[PDB]
């Protein structure tokens, strides 16, 4: 790997510089290099990894949606034929997106998840696994679409099971996991009622636990609870 | 939808 | 080149798709491929080329400035030593930026400028040459900094000479060239009085020619005149 | 400064 000769601490330092410069591709390559040193990641380091790839794949997803919408309009009745270029370029962006997802899933499988024993790391990585299978599902149209969807579901479900057993209902990782799993139900699994039920139950159980928290933990938790409410407002 |  | 097997028209079509998707790196690679087909560029195609590379180098310049500011603070008295990483990463971004500028300057030299005979194309390309030498000058610190600055100056000056002779004072290319040359004077050449004089004279001579224009040309011209005024307000 |  191209980062094999750089110190782990230097890679982390440069990931933070790249974040400040909004160079998220660089940030992701630095954090990939840090993961490949083989040591477990601290809480801060896990969040550098997720921030980096979330921004990279977020840009790809946005571009893919623009191109997919152009492609769908080109296949309506009355639209002039323009040749293969729209499909080709959508496929190019799609393949790059799938490559980023495969890279992240590869890091989780070799060997972040199998060494993660604490709930905060294990739930974080399983949420990530669910998320990046979800992004693969967003563009899947072939004979493996059902298996990709079930891979996302399975990862989210294991993360949910651990988070219910080991974390308080206000834990921001638990809350963000439930948020994203509810979106999986609504957008991927064609299960809007499950999406709404999960969002509502998650919000209500967090509300009842806010009294245990410091001011700063209260701020962290309520920020994600607001996203649950924002989704419920969109969906109901 | 909103995700984090 | 990786675009050698794609049709010129397909490259232009995909450059436009990439712009819609805000994939400016792709857009630039497509337009580079189109230039390397060897045919002259139409007005629309020239502006696709400039939009693409302007966005790519714009992101690099923004990142370089963030990193340069961090580096300068690290070299103040009382700042803790943090090792070579800040300098290294600033150098990495700087080298990528210089590579993009060299790519653009290479396209102009092989062979866009020498085939450009009409004023609208020749002034456009010479402005581009001045611009990308200006971006090289922004990061130059060595024994060639003076020569890089004079290369920018020389390109801008030739473009100005042609634009004065061949274009009306409201022509948007002429106006944008004068805008950028004035910024060169202010920011690169340590000549703020020349910057202010050029901006003011350009604005006043355009104002006196607005009466000749249609509504749509009036809109195009006054938009750039406002940028001249915005700079004058910053500078005076 | 502003450029185009
Ligand atoms: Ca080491
Ligand atoms: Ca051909
Ligand atoms: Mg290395
Ligand atoms: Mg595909
Ligand atoms: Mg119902
Ligand atoms: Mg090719
Ligand atoms: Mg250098
Ligand atoms: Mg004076």
């Amino acid at each position: 790997g191209a980062m094999g000769s750089m110190e782990r601490a230097s890679l982390i330092q440069k990931a933070k510089l790249a974040e400040q410069a909004e160079r998220y591709e660089d940030m992701a390559a630095f954090m990939k290099g840090a993961v490949e040193k083989g040591e477990e990641l601290s809480c801060e380091e896990r969040n550098l990894l997720s921030v980096a790839y979330k921004n990279v794949v977020g840009g790809q997803r946005a571009a893919w949606r623009v191109l997919s919408s152009i492609e769908q309009k080109s296949n309506e009745e009355g639209s002039e034929e323009k040749g293969p270029e729209v499909r080709e370029y959508r496929e190019k962006v799609e393949t790059e997106l799938q490559g980023v997802c495969d890279t992240v899933l590869g890091l989780l499988d070799s060997h972040l998840i199998k060494e993660a024993g604490d709930a905060e790391s294990r739930v974080f990585y399983l949420k990530m696994k669910g998320d990046y299978y979800r992004y693969l599902a967003e563009v899947a149209t072939g004979d493996d679409k059902k298996r990709i969807i079930d891979s996302a579901r399975s990862a989210y479900q294991e993360a949910m099971d651990i988070s219910k057993k080991e974390m308080p209902p206000t834990n921001p990782i638990r809350l963000g996991l439930a948020l994203n799993f509810s979106v999986f139900h609504y957008e991927i699994a064609n299960s809007p009622e499950e999406a709404i039920s999960l969002a509502k139950t998650t919000f209500d159980e967090a509300m009842a636990d806010l009294h245990t928290l410091s001011e700063d933990s209260y701020k962290d938790s309520t920020l994600i609870m607001q996203l649950l409410r924002d989704n419920l407002t969109l969906w109901t | 939808s909103y995700t984090v």
